[PDB]
């Protein structure tokens, strides 16, 4: 179990900033208490919270803070470090627990210094190096980083600069049960008759909890080529690595905000 | 029109010595499975809780409980005690009965799922059937009706309401057509209610909601997401929706209902 | 003293530096030096012709004190001075003030971090009556009572919806003479009933959103004289047709930054009249919420709701509570703009659990029902939630709780009774509960094919109406809801229907509409309250009919008001659904199935505006050889309807007011 | 298929000695309209860039003529797309259909496949301008105008056009260098081009959202509201509804 506070400034109670910054936290698998509420004199005035955020693990912590980050939590003064960083070693291959961009305009902290990302687009790693005009951040897409190049890792030293406005916001049953029918049949008349079936499948496939049924059906000789997208292997290999897939909680059935992490982490590995 | 036909009037009957006169050019022309599974284990539980501590549940239904082979499973509902009363209109009962009796729904091939047309005389003759004996309830004493969704509320004593509306075939003698009494009815009869069950039936789901204060369970199932949507702004601690096969919900429903008592 | 004085400031350090409103959006570092120095000059030596200018000097890394409408507000010898509500125009304030106190103004400061942005958000009446004040983008609504105490004046407080006319300035003019030369568009459903209400039909210039975005209301008038940015041919008109003349000047290296004429100039001579004094229409209310506040986002829904419906807040105090579990507590400060206002927002925030101040809480208010299955004005609207009511300093519970209902007070053997009940059920004698005091709650179509379809219904229907023959239209409330009922109306006034087949819903949201300029409680102007919907329901109710209410004057506009007018016959079929009824509702279905038929008798076509069951009902009425035109998004009315073969019945599946829009534009091009 | 015939070959053309055996309301489209019009006025008028990306179903459905007039009159910078969009313009502007469909009022591929094989015959798009067999449209006015465009392959594309880019690393670069500097982006239900678009896509750019397919809109209007607009609607009709504002605007 791990535990940090952190900071959150602005109009903390109208714009629910606050109450998103919790429920991710939760959500996410942590728990929070509010140290303390600095409440603004006026409507336009700001307000100021600190919250303890604990998480059960290193890994989850990286994960609500990386979510929050975005929401422009930020470090007490004397708790700001620099950002990790590790080398890239394999052409096109970030390191392990690079910290995963978004799309928000975001700074890091580098030998006790706050340098402004270039590039920045989401799902990149931030690549830092020295350059004959000063430090450089660039945020680069995984296939373009070159041995060599630092990587920011962990979740250190990186705050957002979203500014204010910003970051305060048909077939029926039977219908479906006869085809099944014909088609369990059609394809088990194929299948001993040593015949081929060829199946396309894409992502929605893994979303609806059809994956394990998919695999199945693989595993006991109905299936003998499939042709899909990068998406439907990354979601498929997420799923069963992790037990999530981006955009869905397949286990609920709804959809779910985040996830980025885990899904360019498979793409990465 | 039926209700307008006089003792004494001459009518046609069989099929000789009809013609049409048409003219030449007119003659020759959301909710993922696994969602839909958690709300019917979560409403499954509700039901139970509430039928073993003597409570009481209504069900509205629409036609389309009909369509989808509902009818069976809200029929064993009915007989098996999870249901105290039943509001619909003029065509669930009908299209029930219709089912029932001749194995037919119109507009509907049950059994292979998919639209058809024709179908209006055996709809009629229904309708004609049950004006005849003066009541579904006589309709069931005289064995003409055996089984069904209104065959199981009149053998088990369930009240139910049949509110008219401006599209109403025939109407059934059932059917309260002065709405004034049918909003008094089912207001009525939602006293003390723990539980509505809306399956599919649009406008009479959203009578019931205006009708019914909070703390009540509100089960809202329609393929229809605009219905759903509305009747589910109450907090998903009260209300509860699922776009789906109605028909769909209630297999599973029952399915998920014999787990739990066994 | 006839002598007119404005304050305007030279260009010298002037360009867009930074995004503050939408109009500097793309444009920072994009304005021309030289011709925005020329245009700017333009106007003060126009201005100089007819008017003393002085000038504030120009400040170096304060682009936006060319502005000077926004420097403050003046009237006779006292000024407010602006607090502006973005860090890049707050350095303007100290400049500003120094040239009002070095001109001898008394200067008043409102309350650090309470934005008001002077003269710019705030319009006098020319003839000095009264003060107009905007807010909703700039300056805060809680800023109007200082402005009426310390200018002596009274204040109409106007909320802008427009984040392109982010000041009152530049969609809103008073001129001399009483005239009014303003952007309707700009302005919430409330606001525009209040310009209604103070300026007649005749002196109202309300201009088109081609002109509006040329800032044609951002003007500057002299006396008879408007000067701006540029006016349409069809504006000059309007305007030289009442005595104005008009200047036009290019200002739109300043419309870069979001401004022109009028926000480069300060008035500071203002007509001051002796009878004019102080007077506030906004009102305020503390409020009470407890609970688990921050976690579940109960307090941020409850402000959220109060700008939503056109008040304003201050939150006064916020308690967390000393252990990790335990409730946490807010008081606020809630405004609104008018009694009305506040009656919409308190409604909305005792179903939240807000609560009064313990001294605060009164008694609620009560009217006697004088008419069986009628309220009195300004019932409380009751909600699903259990409610207590204080009656004689005690609070008790209401019973047969239901939303949508009056709550009725009777005296019994043992003790007073509070009864929720539905209005028609109101019996005379009955008190009512009225206002908002004590009462509290315990917890598919192609582009091609919707064009094709409305080419050949408009020729129809044009034909129809011109050989005399039938048109039955039926329609349901949807109509109104998506903005359809305009259209409506017009075939309905210009000939193109002969009878009008509906329900309850449609009768009311088209009467509300048009009476308040909401449906369901939601502006058309851009979920909602249902004490409008039931405020109309009881209305024509008590009048007793629809065209009682038209007769009465209170039905001014809309689909029921031209069927009444022109005498096109209406039928409305009741639902198990219908709130009220309305009087004309036939709950009788046997006889409304009798009306509808009868009415259906010698139709040629038949249209069909996503009407659902009525549409079914009156398919199953009607013979072969009849044209049956079927509207709606829920694609099997539609394909239900389209089943009678495609040389008699059409079908499209598009929004009905999208549909109508095209119809009667293009009924328009055949002439 | 026509990629793989050789030089040499013989070909059957003609047709003798063949057989075979066996969502959102009217006040919500109308307001998104008028934003995005004053914003493309605005935006044109500053010297700023927008960028388009579009897919068939903006030809299909009949608004072709609204984008190619967008494009003539100076509203867009840069078009993204793929290959269908592509041969259904040049298609319907050469014989009037549209996957053998009058836009007059199913159908064969044969005007589809004939379109195909002419561009790849001239050998770009550019070449069919030139030698004057394409006289109108949306890759018309991008060929006269000079607006940059960049054609994205699929796994579906019939040919292809040899402007199409079939190497998606190259296109995914050609698509990021198109969107440098862009201060909108409005996309014609242009399905996967939209998606990919968005994931390059930096926060500040207004993103405009147009389709019938609930989500793509819902799934690109997730980057707040301030700067990201959606609308779920048909896309000729929204194109027809943005033209006449623009030209109320003047």
């Amino acid at each position: 179990v791990e535990s940090r506070i952190i900071r959150i400034e602005g109009h903390l109670l109208d714009s629910g900033l606050i109450n998103r910054a919790l429920d991710m936290i939760v959500d996410t698998g942590g728990s929070f208490q509010v140290l303390n509420f600095n409440l603004g004199e006026q409507r336009q005035s700001t307000s100021a919270a600190e919250v303890k955020v604990s998480a059960p693990s290193h890994e989850v912590m990286e994960e609500i803070i990386s979510l929050l980050i975005d929401l422009g939590a930020v470090d007490l003064p004397q708790d700001e470090r620099d950002a990790k960083l590790e080398p890239v070693i394999q052409d096109g291959v970030a390191p392990d627990d690079f910290y995963v961009s978004t799309i928000y305009p975001t700074e890091v902290r580098i030998n006790g210094q706050w340098i402004k990302v270039e590039n920045q687009r989401m799902d990149g790693a931030i690549a830092i190096t020295q350059t004959p005009n000063g430090l450089l951040a660039q945020c680069k897409i995984l296939r373009d980083l070159k041995a060599g190049e630092q990587v920011i890792v962990d979740v250190l030293g990186i705050r957002t600069i979203r500014k204010t406005e910003s970051r305060e916001q048909v077939s029926s049953e039977r219908r479906v049960e006869l085809v099944v029918e014909q088609v369990a049949w059609e394809l088990r008349k194929i299948r001993d008759a040593g015949g081929k079936v060829v199946v396309t499948a894409g992502p929605v496939v893994i979303h609806t909890g059809g994956g394990e049924h998919l695999s199945r059906l693989i595993r006991e000789g109905y299936v003998q080529a499939l042709l899909g997208g990068n998406a439907i292997a990354v979601h498929d290999i997420e799923q069963n690595m992790m037990g999530t897939s981006l955009g869905v909680d397949m286990k609920r059935g709804v959809a779910v905000r985040g996830g980025h992490r885990h899904h360019l982490k498979v793409i990465n590995t | 029109i039926l209700r307008d036909l006089k003792a004494g009037e001459q009518v046609i009957v069989d099929v000789l010595g009809i013609r049409t006169i048409r003219k030449t050019e007119s003659r020759e022309q959301v909710s993922s499975e696994r969602r839909v599974e958690l709300v019917v284990e979560q409403v499954a539980w509700e039901l139970r809780k509430i039928r073993d501590a003597g409570g009481k549940v209504v069900v509205t239904a629409g036609p389309v409980v009909i369509h989808t082979g509902g009818g069976e499973h809200l029929s064993r509902l009915i007989r098996e005690g999870y249901v105290q009363a039943l509001l619909g209109g003029n065509a669930i009962a009908v299209h029930d009965i219709e089912q029932n009796m001749m194995g037919t729904s119109l507009g509907v091939d049950m059994k292979r799922g998919v639209a058809v047309r024709g179908g209006h005389r055996h709809h009629l003759k229904v309708i004609n059937t049950i004006r005849r004996h003066g009541s579904i309830a006589k309709g069931v004493e005289s064995g003409i009706i055996r089984s069904g969704v209104m065959y199981e509320c009149v053998r088990n004593q369930i009240p139910f309401v049949l509110a008219g509306s401006i599209r109403d075939d025939g109407p059934l003698p059932d059917t309260q057509m002065d709405l004034i009494k049918a909003q008094e009815e089912y207001a009525k009869h939602l006293e003390g209610a723990e539980m509505i069950l809306m399956l599919s039936s649009m406008l009479h789901s959203i009578g019931v909601g205006n009708m019914t204060p909070a703390g009540v369970k509100m089960v809202c199932v329609d393929i229809n997401p605009a219905v759903v949507t509305k009747l589910s702004d109450r907090g998903s601690i009260e209300s509860v929706g699922v776009v789906t096969d109605v028909g769909l919900f209630l297999s599973l429903l029952t399915q998920q209902l014999d787990k739990l008592t066994s | 003293t006839s002598r007119i004085r404005f304050l305007m400031c030279p260009p010298d350090h002037y360009d867009v530096d930074y995004v503050i409103n939408p109009w500097m959006e793309g444009n920072i570092h994009k304005s021309s030096r030289d011709r925005a120095v020329e245009q700017w000059q333009g106007l003060y030596q126009i201005l100089k012709e007819h008017a003393i200018v002085d000038l504030v000097t120009p400040q170096k890394g304060w682009p936006d004190l060319v502005f000077t409408a926004n420097a403050g507000l003046v009237l006779g010898d006292n000024v407010v001075l602006s607090r502006f509500l973005h860090k890049e125009r707050q350095g303007e304030e100290p400049y500003f003030k120094e040239w009002f106190e070095g001109n001898g103004y008394t200067v008043y400061e409102l309350p650090k971090d309470l934005p008001f942005e002077g003269a710019g958000d705030a319009l006098l009446d020319r003839e000095g009556r009264w003060l107009w004040a905007g807010y909703g983008f700039r300056s805060e609504l809680d800023s109007h009572p200082y402005l009426a105490k310390w200018l002596d004046i009274e204040v109409l407080s106007l909320r802008l919806i427009d984040e392109r006319f982010y000041h009152l300035d530049t969609c809103f003019c008073p001129l001399a003479n009483g005239y009014l030369l303003y952007y309707p568009g700009a302005f919430d459903s409330y606001s525009n009933r209040l310009i209604e209400m103070r300026v007649a039909p005749e002196k109202r210039i309300a201009i088109a959103e081609a002109d509006a975005v040329n800032f044609a209301c951002n003007t500057v008038n002299v006396e008879s004289i408007v000067i701006m940015n540029k006016a349409s041919d069809a504006l000059k008109q309007s305007l030289t047709g009442v005595g104005f003349q008009v200047l036009e000047t290019p200002l739109t290296e300043f419309l870069k930054a979001g401004g022109a004429a009028k926000c480069l100039t300060l008035r500071v001579t203002e007509p001051v009249r002796d009878e004019v004094h102080a007077n506030v229409y906004v009102e305020s209310r503390i409020i009470r919420i407890e609970g688990h506040l921050l976690d579940s986002g109960l307090i941020n829904r409850a402000l959220d709701m109060i700008v939503d419906t056109g008040g304003s807040f201050q939150v006064l105090n916020f308690n967390l509570g000393e252990q990790r579990q335990s409730t946490s507590a807010a008081e606020v400060k809630v405004s609104a703009p008018s009694h009305e206002v506040m009656e919409e927002i308190i409604s909305l925030l005792i179903d939240l659990g807000a609560v009064d101040l313990p001294q605060d809480e009164r008694d609620a208010k009560l009217e006697p029902v004088i008419q069986d299955g009628v309220a009195p004005d300004d019932f409380y609207v009751s909600t699903i939630y259990p409610t207590e009511v204080r009656i004689n300093g005690q609070w008790i519970k209401v019973e047969n709780q239901r939303m949508d209902g009056a709550i009725a007070i009777t005296q019994t053997p043992n003790g007073l009774l509070a009864q929720c009940k539905i209005l028609r059920d109101l019996k005379a004698g009955e008190q009512v509960i009225v206002d908002v005091l004590g009462i509290r709650t315990i917890r598919v179509s192609s582009e091609r094919r919707v064009e094709l379809v409305v080419e050949q219904v408009a020729w129809e229907l044009r034909k129809i109406r011109d050989a005399g023959g039938k048109v039955v239209v039926t329609a349901g409330p949807v109509v109104i809801h998506t903005g359809g009922g305009e259209h409506l109306s017009r075939l309905i006034r210009e000939g193109y229907v002969q009878a009008l087949l509906g329900g309850n819903a449609i009768a009311v949201h088209d009467i509300e509409q048009n009476m308040m300029g909401t449906s369901l409680g939601v502006d058309m102007k851009r979920r909602g309250g249902h004490r409008h919907h039931l405020k109309v329901i009881n209305t024509i109710r008590r009048h007793g009919s629809i065209a009682k209410g038209v007769e009465s004057g209170i039905i001014r506009s809309g689909v029921m008001y031209e069927c009444v007018r022109n005498q096109i016959p209406f039928v409305l079929a009741g639902s198990i659904r219908d709130d009220g009824p309305l009087p004309d509702t036939q709950m009788d279905l046997i006889k409304a199935q009798e009306e509808y038929a009868k009415h259906l008798e010698g139709a040629e076509m038949i249209l069909m505006l996503s009407s659902m069951l009525h549409s079914i009902g009156v398919g199953n009425m009607t013979p072969a050889g009849v044209k049956m035109v079927c509207v709606d998004i829920n694609p099997a009315v539609v394909t239900k309807l389209s089943d009678r073969g495609s040389i008699e019945s059409v079908g499209v599946v598009t929004d009905v007011g999208l549909f109508l829009s095209l119809l009667t534009q293009q009924l328009d091009k055949l002439t």
